[PDB]
C-alpha cells in the first residue's frame, strides 16, 4: 500500500505536469499563427511590388 | 480615372458578404458564450445534493 | 462497504473529464467558424 | 517661385511616406494587441 500510494502521488503529479507541456504548445502555437499572417502579408505586398 | 477606381474602390457584393458573415459569427458565438456562463452551475447541485 | 475510497465517483469523475475535451473543442468550432483551428486538429489540413 | 509644382509634388510625397509609415505602425500595433489577448488566455 505505501507502494501505491507512491506510484499514485507520482502519476498525479506527472499529469500536473503535462498539462504545462500543453499550455506551452498552445502559447507558442498563437505566436507562430501570428508569425505566419505577418508573413502572408509580406508575400501579398511582394506580389504586388513585383 | 478607371485605374484609381480600379484600385481605391471596393466590391459591394464583397463587402455586403462579409458583413452578413461577421453578423453571423458574431451571434452564434454570442450564443455559445451564453451556453459556456451556463455550464458552471452544476457543481452547486453538486454541493446541494 | 468501504467509505475511504469510492471508486465509483472516480469512474464518473474520468468520464467526465473525458467528455470535457469533445465538450470545449465543439465550443471553440462553433464560435470560431473553421474546424481546423489548431495544429492538433490535422495540421495537414492546416499546412494545405 | 520657380518651378512649383515640383515643390507640391514632393510636398505632398513627404506627407505620404508619413502616412504610410503611421499605418504600418497601426498594423503592429493591432497584430500585437491580439497576440497578447492569447497570450493571456493561455496563462
Amino acid at each position: 500500500a505505501n507502494r501505491f500510494t507512491s506510484n499514485i502521488k507520482g502519476l498525479t503529479q506527472a499529469a500536473r505536469n503535462a498539462n504545462d507541456g500543453i499550455s506551452v504548445a498552445q502559447t507558442t502555437e498563437g505566436a507562430l499563427s501570428e508569425i505566419n499572417n505577418n508573413l502572408q502579408r509580406v508575400r501579398e505586398l511582394t506580389v504586388q511590388a513585383t | 480615372s478607371e485605374a484609381q477606381s480600379r484600385i481605391q474602390d471596393a466590391d459591394y457584393a464583397t463587402e455586403v458578404s462579409n458583413m452578413s458573415k461577421a453578423q453571423i459569427i458574431q451571434q452564434a458565438g454570442n450564443s455559445v458564450l451564453a451556453k459556456a456562463n451556463q455550464v458552471p452551475q452544476q457543481v452547486l447541485s453538486l454541493l446541494q445534493g | 462497504q468501504v467509505i475511504n475510497t469510492n471508486s465509483l465517483s472516480l469512474i464518473t469523475q474520468n468520464n467526465i473529464n473525458k467528455n470535457q475535451s469533445a465538450l470545449s473543442s465543439s465550443i471553440e468550432r462553433l464560435s470560431s467558424g473553421l474546424r481546423i483551428n489548431s495544429a492538433k486538429d490535422d495540421a495537414a489540413g492546416q499546412a494545405i | 517661385t520657380t518651378d512649383p509644382l515640383k515643390a507640391l509634388d514632393d510636398a505632398i510625397a513627404s506627407v505620404d511616406k508619413f502616412r504610410s509609415s503611421l499605418g504600418a505602425v497601426q498594423n503592429r500595433l493591432d497584430s500585437a494587441v491580439t497576440n497578447l489577448n492569447n497570450t493571456t488566455t493561455n496563462l
